[PDB]
């Protein structure tokens, strides 16, 4: 039943398990969420 | 409470549990509130 919320997470390696799965299912089944995360490190590869 | 280097051959104490998942969240965090005022780590400190 989330509706609109945007879950601001940092440290991204603490999290039991649960708000894992929570998180994932309201991510999908829902309507209109938004999880970022400002912390994590990617290397991008762009191509078309 | 980790220093930076580690023993190889590790022990059990219960001190190596905190802040960690998969355990009974709620004995992390008793532990976390009984330390905090304590004196602790783990690992090499001073080579003299």
């Amino acid at each position: 039943d989330i509706k609109n919320v945007n879950f601001q997470i940092d440290i991204t390696g603490i999290w039991p398990e649960y708000v894992i799965t929570l998180l994932l299912r309201a991510i999908n089944n829902g309507f209109n969420t938004y999880v970022s995360m400002p912390n994590i490190l990617y290397k991008p590869t762009i191509t078309a | 409470a980790i220093l930076p280097t580690i023993p190889t051959t590790t022990g059990v104490s219960p001190l190596l549990r905190i802040d960690t998942r998969t355990e009974p969240i709620w004995y992390n965090d008793a532990i976390k509130t009984l330390i905090t005022n304590l004196t602790i780590q783990y690992g090499k400190i001073k080579t003299v």
